[PDB]
């Protein structure tokens, strides 16, 4: 009666590291003296690996609140889920196909996904920030609003940010400057900011507040939240949201933020 | 039928109530009609329905939802309570207006918490908020979870902080910190304006209230002296419906659609801007 939980490699939400020689996972500890709770997560050859982090801790607490058993596995194709006559890939496809009963991952809540699956109440709220080595007010700063080659800024090409920036007409002149400067991966752009070929990198705030530990600038823009992904026929999902609301109010989500994000 | 009974509650900048133009008797510019039941005297409970004019962030959210989901409404202001509190196992306010089938949905600065979700269905949250702390410049606390709040007498002199009761904020403090809560009752503020006046004049060391309203109040403070710190118990504003209404599925799709269209920041770019 185990829940097939699917997740994805995305720090600081879900760290995955190889097992030791004996098949176990090294016992580490938080900044506070608490021990890090880890779970085995098969995935890509498919070998058992070590999963821990925000969503894992949330999974453990969720697994104990409503009392269920779970088996965690990384998503095969390594995608979050897009509409590619149209069929989902990534964790979206694995949830709808039946390979997973529930998605515990930093999965953005949007309209297209809600027409097939159904999210819980948001367990994490965030948006977008700017990563510079410099002052920037945010998306409304004049140096991005009126682009020049004196201050370069972009994002990952075809990324969730790039796909949305093109989608908006108001950001046409701003996005056209980015399209000529977009990079292949996130690690390339963050290195471009460090090696002084990119002056700003628009990306997810949690990934950039984490990578700074380079400093974030301005207020966040284009807010987006993460929810627990399930099918609309899931009997549990009612209390899945109630537990997310419960953990927000009793301070549990704050402890998760202090342990992983701050 | 497609005519919906929708309740709201005034709280700038999300729901603003303006008096009707005497003649023309029409709501002008970015405005919808909204009626408020006003009593004649205190001897009896007899009154009249004053048709007024409503605007704001949540009002625009209502108009676009009425446009995308395609429905009409008779908007009115709740006069029995405010946002919603369960008094003697009987919900009042906007929540009560939905629970007892006097309003098919509620739009406004309605915080999504667990206890309200057990009696109404909330939509996808469309305005991020929670419980923040507003102080004057120089005051040093880390937030609601600070031990200067949990144990007020542990510090000298004791901090002076309060909240607007009956809402979701005082409710959350009541179950999380029973000592802190029954210490705040001495400093209870009748309104949000009364709270910030007390901060600037120096009778209140901190104001614990909804993060969305505080972030807006901190944005337009005269001289930019009132500041928010840092959100505890992060949640959001949600459109509450009755348990199992047909419209809950459609509203979540329309709200989520406004995000992908750049319409959501389009309204924050309009209503929630701050000078500070
Ligand atoms: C003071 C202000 N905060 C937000 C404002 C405008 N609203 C949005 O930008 C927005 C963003 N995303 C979503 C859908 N995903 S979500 O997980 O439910 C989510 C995430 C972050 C949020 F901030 C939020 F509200 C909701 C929705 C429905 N609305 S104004
Ligand atoms: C924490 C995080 C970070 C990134 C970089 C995400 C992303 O590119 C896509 C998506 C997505 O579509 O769910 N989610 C992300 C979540
Ligand atoms: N927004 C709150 C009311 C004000 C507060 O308590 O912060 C609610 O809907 O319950």
């Amino acid at each position: 009666t185990r829940l097939k939980i699917v997740t994805i490699h995305q720090e600081p939400f879900v760290y995955v590291k190889p097992t030791m020689s004996d098949g176990t996972c090294k016992e580490e500890f938080t900044v506070n003296g608490d021990p890090v709770k880890k779970v085995i997560c098969t995935g890509p050859h498919t070998v058992p690996q070590c999963c821990y982090g925000f969503c894992i801790d949330l999974l453990i607490k969720l697994a104990r609140t409503m009392n269920f058993t779970y088996e965690v596995h990384l998503v095969a194709d390594g995608k979050f889920g897009t509409q590619e006559k149209k069929e989902w890939n990534g964790m979206m496809g694995e949830l709808l196909s039946g390979q997973a009963d529930m998605i515990v991952a930093p999965l953005t809540i949007n309209n297209e996904r809600a027409q097939y699956i159904e999210f819980s109440k948001p367990f994490k709220y965030q948006g977008l920030t700017i990563l510079v080595k410099t002052r920037i007010t945010g998306i409304n700063d004049p140096r991005l609003r009126n682009p020049s080659d004196k201050f370069i800024y972009a994002t990952v090409k075809q990324s969730s940010v790039d796909i949305y920036f093109r989608r908006q007409v108001e950001l046409s002149t701003m996005y056209r400057h980015m399209e000529k400067h977009n990079y292949e991966s996130a690690a390339e752009a963050i290195q471009a900011v460090r090696d002084n070929k990119l002056h700003a990198f628009i990306w997810d705030s949690a990934v950039l507040e984490f990578e700074a530990s380079l400093v974030t600038t301005g207020e966040l823009f284009f807010r987006s939240g993460f929810g627990i992904g399930m099918r609309k026929d899931s009997p549990w999902k009612q209390n899945v949201s109630l537990s997310i609301l419960k953990s927000h109010e009793n301070g549990f989500m704050e402890d998760l933020d202090k342990t992983w994000v701050r | 039928d497609n005519h919906l009974s929708i309740v709201t509650l005034e709280e700038a900048p999300f729901v603003i109530v303006e008096d009707i133009d005497p003649l023309t008797e029409t709501c002008v510019r970015n405005t919808v009609p909204c009626r408020k039941f006003v009593k004649i005297n205190n001897s009896t409970n007899e009154g009249m329905n004053v048709k007024k004019c409503c605007k704001g962030f949540c009002i625009d959210i209502l108009k676009k939802l009425s446009r995308t989901v395609k429905f009409t409404y008779d908007l009115y202001l709740v006069t029995n309570g405010k946002h919603g509190k369960k008094v003697n196992n009987v919900w009042n306010g906007m929540i009560g207006e939905v629970v007892y089938q006097r309003a098919v949905m509620a739009v406004g600065s309605l915080t999504i918490n667990e206890e309200r979700s057990e009696v109404v269905d909330f939509s996808v949250p469309f305005v991020e908020t929670g419980i923040s702390v507003m102080v004057s410049r120089g005051t040093q606390v880390t937030g609601l979870s600070d031990k200067k709040f949990q144990r007020p007498h542990d510090y000298s002199p004791p901090f002076r902080f309060g909240t607007v009761p009956n809402g979701s904020t005082e409710r959350n403090i009541r179950n999380n910190y029973p000592y802190m809560h029954q210490y705040m009752t001495r400093f209870n503020q009748r309104g949000v304006e009364d709270a910030l006046v007390s901060l600037k004049t120096g009778k209140l060391d901190a104001f614990i209230y909804d993060a969305a309203v505080l972030n807006y109040k901190a944005g337009r403070d005269e001289g930019c002296k009132l500041v928010t710190i840092g959100i505890f118990a992060t949640t959001g504003y949600g459109i509450a419906l009755q348990k199992g209404s047909p419209w809950k599925r459609q509203i979540d799709l329309a709200l989520l659609q406004f995000v992908g269209d750049g319409e959501m920041e389009e309204l924050e770019t309009l209503w929630l801007t701050g000078i500070c």
